[PDB]
């Protein structure tokens, strides 16, 4: 028959043409494609589609998903489109049109007896995101990103020490090996780092094969080219991602001397931007080059009024330092430049900085980074308005291009892109649902491999699942064996090839990495440019092709106050 | 109303009902009190409570179940043992018998 | 006191609810999480006290007003629900628009 | 010697000819009989009777028990006796005298060094309550139950998706594998139901085999006569229980088509006086039928002032209905009627309706079978007065009708009843502890398989126990193996002969269903009544040979404001 | 070059010479040695020492320690010594100077790229506390334990039953074979005992054989000549230890009777002091012999104005009495002599008592037997000065007598000394590192096995680990595998034969008891007096060579309303 | 604050009597639940402000009446326990037939 446009919203959710307004920000998107039938729609509930012989068929479960969200509003780095989602044993199936083929048209999805429903409809679907800078200070961050829609934890640690508090490290064997078996008792997909701070090649390969999928050199540790240069070779021996955190006193060399040690090779440079340590002041002149795939940790992001007031203590708790000796303040403060923060996040805008990540509990917030990237999306149109690559009347390609900084981006940067970081067929079904109001904030239910991990839970003696107190409950996607079923550790190819699965008695699904040492900067999707920037050793300044990059201080910003209790 | 109240019917329960009793006069000649339960084998009470041990053997105290008779320093007075069921096999107390009888 | 899981659950929901009670007090505009805790500890009270489920559905739209919270929070609370022990036992109360 | 009536209840609780009153009901129970001798109860304690050579014996630990509950006020189907229960390897023993036949009469119960002992005098103690319509929300739903008294819990789900919200189904191998998996988790026995809606009998012979104990025909997916009939057939040949929610639109026909469809075989019908799903206005006259076991979920249990002004909203979000669509809202009120409310509590009370269950947030509180079904104990002793079976001055009958719709009727419609259901020897040891005072209501201990799970429990720096705060924890019985080792899943035969255990590596003990489809009305203990039952098309009236059933609806309930913080 | 003392304190923590206050207690003690190589002092942090090249080295992870603890102030037994601390394999590896053999002088623990490092500068260094009196009541004892700075923990229970209220005693071969399935979920090593009450060996030899590594004769079983000396014949046997609680009601025999019982061989008196249990009123004369190892429970510590009145209800619930039973009523009374109590604090101060414990929620407090050690130090202190042991003008003897309570000695008592109870090297890394401000009280960091078991934690969203709220929070070290790596369970000699662990299919680290028939009161460290003491019948004083034992009760403590919020 | 178990255990116990503080002030009759809690908080402050265990095992059983509790309450609490830290010490207070 007909419908009203409107009418049918409430309904099903957007199509074609219609705008929906992230949580309070000023981005809007816009519905680019529905994969659906008009009026053949699959929808959940007594009277409803989905029923025996209707939108339900009688194929057996090898011919069905196990698992379809309906009528979702897919925003991912390849586009923003309403589609139904099949999944089928843990891996993302089709991304089409549910139903039932006996008598619906174009069904791709079909839905049977085996199969479990998730009302998507007025929902956002997104992929888990993805933080590669990870200080394993405690379990409990675990939880804390899972509820904020990160799926995925990459870094390193062994627990409140020292060593971790400064640094994403698990140094050693035995250290590793503890902290992969602990692993297993976590809710998300796991990869641990190294200590790549060694000029003893051997040093590193036995690390590299008891586990670790990545070393970390941080200064706190002796940033040397020395040392960087070790863990280079074996980095690329070995198929593995280096992370760095240069050498901020210019001890050892300048900016310029850290980037002669790494050669053009392949390397994950972690926080860029210099706040979180590097070269003074100018380490964020590596974003120019080729081989360097550039992050931001959030504390910066985005440059506001409270910022900088907050970022010395900080920094000094972090990293050991001491307020009563001066070349320790002076080393506190020569990190912190307004400059170099308000440049940030223009270069974010422009594709410049290609990830965001955290910097869990030394000097980051562990569950912030889906928040303030949009923050920084959020600022930068007000600021600047549309990029030059918008098309229509809308921020999707916007979206587009900051989505992939914690999703994509960080997959391909640490060699794991090709078991998670976007919905494509194939990949695991880590999957994140959100309400409009609530997007990129506050999580309607968190999907690990095919199951609810975590999601808001009301009064469990209550009549129905919304009675308050509403808080966030783990799931059985997050229980003993389900979970290990769920979830994967990411063992680096000599780990997998030892057998340390085995020896270790490793009980969750082992995932490879691979293709750490191909990734450059033109991979990184939709944050590829390589500018020609420049600092000023004196007044700090950031320029780009002589031009002057900066922004202004938020004052007031979405997503916080409207949200948060606390 | 009384949430979860007894209305336990008048009356009283006569106790181990059928068996030999017998009466003993027990004296202690310790300086520290000594208290005896309900099941010991009194024949093998501590040393320092004089009286006919050989009366009590097999016999117990003809006291309910779990209640005792405490015996201050120098006190004398007279109890009713009630001889033991079941097998009649003491095991324990100062291993005095460790068999039956 | 024999405390199970649901009474020590809604020690959670009152408590939020005292958080939200002084900064009104101080006259601020209410956010969304200060507003859902506040008016359902209301109802909560009110199942206390012995109000009927009819009456507290009422009520309830009436703890807090358009100007006492924050810009688009009244839109975030289409409902608001939350049981508690009446006289007659455990029940829900539903009130649909809570903020006007 | 000699002891006063009241002196003896003091101390080792009443006997028989003494009356007990129900927490803070207007029922009373008396003690019918007491096995004990006495002079000759034990009693643990310093200077009490279990003591070596006295109340303890000189046995080796296989010729002893394990546990003794002393002096126990036993409530259960037959009877509400005194006397001592013993617990060996996890399973009841015995029902008789604990002690040392060394130096004790009529010893039944061995008491050893490796006899541990809970003291049951001035206690009552029945069997684990038995939740069959269980929906798979959150798993924080098992440790609300296991506090209020309920061992084991039978339902589906995959956790908070849709489908889990309205219907008890985990749909197909996949899930039915992952919430078996996760089940070894879980503080109490667990058995899965699976998506019984299909038309194709080889979807449902799969989901036999791959675990599920049961299947479930709800009418969100469809309860057609063909998807009833092809549930039925595969339930007749492989032993395994079939619930039933009903067509309440009467969309395929009315509930005369689907008694047709049933065809006299064996099922068990969901809450029967409708309400939480079923035809309209009459699928309460299945409790007429031989074949159909019927159950009540809980919150028209029992019939108050509030009841119906609490139901409309609630049915819309279980069911996702739309209250702007207004065949949305008029299958929502077609499902509420005062008359057919009304009658139910009656029928609880004749026999006619033999079991109650939750409904857990999908229209029920997991938290409270147990307290509503004395709570309609209650209301009817105070309407109706004795029921035609009472003998004596007490409501021992009325007990013994309404205990048994909780643990052995849903054991024998289940086919679980060989396992647990009751306290009789050979049965799985799940006790629960009462304090006459708070019977119902608040236990003060629950045992697991021959281990307390959970119990209340003050503070934990205190110098004994009962300091404040007093509120349930979870103990030994409840942690990793011993859990494993103290809870049962239960399996279906082909699942249990295909390897399912051992192919999912299943940690916990196995039981298998069987006797499913031989149960019928008759079996129902001391609830087997079958009324020539009537509901009036246009006024809902309820009618049994005729006359009028109804009752009146409560302004006050015991075991209510009493005892709850909230 | 030169730094004044001061700063020298302020960056490497206090050396030579230096003295410390122990929290607010009137206790200072003084560094005696330091084992570092002034201006060679290794610190971690930004632009530090441990560094590439520098302070860590180029050799493999065999050759270098896994965790080093820098600046550490030892306080234990042997010494109070400033030196780093070195750990590999989950174990003590050295004492000395850590750092690089490449350009560093007299390195004995060297740290390379597998050194993890946690700075211990300023702070105070202790082993894990043992206590071998506790009574399983329920599993939350554990994380209270821990977190108070006890490492390991023995006794037996099964839960909150009537027996483990009262008794430390896990009865039987069933029971037995449960509680250590469930220890391994539990962060603390531990070890079991059986209910030795019986005079038939053979009921002791299957419980030995199960697993328990000792056996609990308590008088609420009938501690009767007869029963102790079955125990002892089992325990010589097989080489485990017995704990006593003799016969307070004198209804076998006196305190004479019961040493009489035991014949010279080797026993642990659980409570000397007789407040907990006890032949009344001369239990404490125990501490007089060769073979006895003497132990005080901890609310009787130390004597304080709120003791007395404190006790009688204490005392009623935790052994099941009754006080309308005026024998019951008594038997508590003639426990509870003021006398007894005041003279416990000196002879714990003149080493006559070796011991201290807790007795689990059965008249003690789980998480105060460090602190109620320390508060009897000060208390003595305070009123009997300095001990003829001491030298120079600190309490460095005395801090050693204490610290001996609740490490070696209780180690040494059960045969577990081989593994645990003290820092030295080949020993299990359980240490404890405190702030002085906090000593005894709240811990900075629990390491258990070489990993972060439990530490206080703050916000985990923050920036750094810091932030309110900070309070205790489980580690890596307490979750799944890596905890039972981490841990031990301390099996029989027996038990360990005959493939135990393989049979129930314990996962964590296994350890054997040996050792138990052997120990003596002169093998406790600093505590083996054995003095001529009396206690009059008639007024309970207590005389150790005719001079009388008092001390006075006090009003206010330290380690008390300082630091606890409730 | 470094808060142990322990303590956070107790703010469990302050959280409820606030609770029932709240009812008893609105004139409400009090429940088994409410009624431990109040009592309960009573004593931990006494044992804050320095009173010894000897005296608020006495002043324990005056904080609430027969009249000011719900029926049978009384009798459902025939005594109250609770454990504070004292100026010597944590110490047991017990209080026996607290409501008269
Ligand atoms: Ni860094
Ligand atoms: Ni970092
Ligand atoms: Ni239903
Ligand atoms: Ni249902
Ligand atoms: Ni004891
Ligand atoms: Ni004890």
């Amino acid at each position: 028959s007909n419908i009203s446009r409107q009418a049918y919203a409430d309904m099903f959710g957007p199509t074609v043409g219609d705008k929906v307004r992230l949580a309070d920000t000023e981005l809007w998107i816009e519905v680019e494609d529905d994969l659906t039938t008009y009026g053949e729609e699959v929808k959940f509930g007594g009277g409803k589609v989905i029923r025996d012989g209707m939108g339900q068929g009688q194929m057996l479960a090898a011919d069905c998903v196990d698992l379809v969200l309906t009528n979702a509003l897919i925003v991912d780095h390849w586009g923003i489109v309403k589609a139904d989602i099949g999944v089928k044993d843990g891996r993302i199936f089709a991304i089409g049109k549910a139903g039932n083929p006996d008598i619906q048209p174009n069904v791709t999805i079909p839905i049977g007896a085996a199969t479990e429903v998730i009302a998507a409809e007025g929902k956002i679907v997104t992929a888990g995101g993805i933080d590669t800078h990870i200080h394993w200070i405690c379990p409990q961050q675990a939880e804390e990103a899972l509820v904020s829609g990160v799926t995925t934890m990459v870094g390193g640690g062994t627990g409140p020490a020292a060593g971790t508090h400064a640094t994403t490290c698990t140094p050693g064997p035995w250290y590793i090996s503890r902290m992969l078996q602990a692993a297993d008792s976590l809710p998300v997909n796991i990869g641990l780092l190294g200590k790549g701070n060694v000029s003893q090649p051997d040093a590193l390969r036995e690390q590299v094969a008891a586990g670790v999928i990545g070393l970390k050199i941080a200064e706190d540790w002796g940033a040397t080219p020395a040392a960087i240069d070790c863990a280079l070779t074996v980095a690329d021996e070995m198929d593995i991602q280096v992370a760095l955190h240069s050498d901020t006193l210019n001890e050892s060399g300048f900016v310029e001397d850290t980037l002669a040690a790494i050669g053009g090779r392949t390397i994950h440079t972690f926080h860029t931007e210099g706040a979180g340590g590097g070269h003074a002041p100018d380490i964020i002149t590596a974003c120019a080059h080729p081989n360097i795939l550039p992050s931001s940790t959030n504390p910066t992001l985005p440059y506001t009024l409270n910022t900088i007031d907050e970022h010395l203590d900080m920094l000094m708790v972090c990293h050991h330092l001491d307020p009563d000796i001066a070349e320790d303040v002076a080393f506190a403060e020569s990190r912190i430049r307004r400059e170099t923060i308000a440049a940030e996040d223009v270069l974010h805008d422009l594709g410049a900085f290609s990830l965001t990540s955290s910097d869990s509990q030394a000097m980051g917030r562990v569950g912030e980074v889906i928040l303030r990237t949009w923050q920084v999306a959020h600022r930068m149109k007000v600021q600047r308005g549309a990029l030059a690559e918008e098309t229509g009347d809308n921020d999707n390609f916007r979206v587009k291009r900051y989505i992939a900084k914690y999703t994509i981006n960080p997959a391909l940067t640490h060699g794991i892109a090709h078991e998670v970081g976007s919905i494509e067929v194939g990949k695991l079904a880590d999957l994140v649902v959100w309400s409009p109001a609530f997007f990129g904030v506050k999580p309607a239910t968190v999907i690990k491999g095919g199951m609810i991990a975590i999601a808001p839970m009301g009064d469990i003696n209550a009549s129905i699942p919304t009675p308050q107190p509403v808080h966030y409950r783990p799931m059985f996607g997050a229980l003993g064996s389900a979970r290990h079923h769920c979830r994967l550790t990411f063992l680096s190819q000599a780990a997998a090839a030892n057998g340390v699965a085995e020896r270790l008695n490793l009980r969750s699904a082992i995932a490879v990495v691979k293709g750490c040492r191909t990734v450059q900067k033109a991979d990184m999707v939709h944050n590829s440019l390589q500018p020609n920037i420049t600092v000023d050793a004196q007044t700090y300044e950031v320029r780009v092709d002589g031009e002057l990059i900066t922004s202004e201080p938020a004052d007031v910003l979405p997503m916080a106050q409207r949200y948060f209790l606390f | 109303m009384i949430p979860g109240e007894y209305h336990v019917k008048p009356g009283q329960i006569a106790l181990n009902t059928g068996r030999a009793t017998c009466r003993v006069v027990v004296e202690n000649h310790g300086d520290r009190p000594i208290q005896v339960g309900s099941h010991y084998h009194f024949a093998e009470v501590n040393p320092a409570l004089k009286f006919d041990r050989q009366q009590a053997a097999g016999y117990r105290l003809n006291i309910p179940a779990g209640t005792a008779v405490r015996f201050e320093p120098g006190q004398k007075r007279e109890v009713e043992l009630v001889a033991f069921a079941g097998h009649r096999a003491v095991f324990g107390f100062r291993g005095e018998v460790m068999g039956p009888l | 006191m024999e405390l199970t899981p649901r009474e020590k659950d809604k020690l959670l929901l009152f408590t939020a609810a005292l958080v939200a009670e002084r900064r009104l007090a101080r006259g601020l505009k209410l956010n969304y999480p200060e507003s859902v805790a506040l008016i359902s500890a209301f109802i909560m009270e009110g199942a206390r006290d012995g109000k009927s489920v009819a009456s507290l559905m009422e009520e309830g739209r009436h703890v807090l007003t358009r100007e006492q919270v924050m810009e688009g929070v009244p839109e975030m609370i289409p409902d608001i629900q939350v049981e508690a022990t009446f006289p007659d036992g455990s029940k829900l109360v539903t009130v649909h628009n809570p903020i006007i």
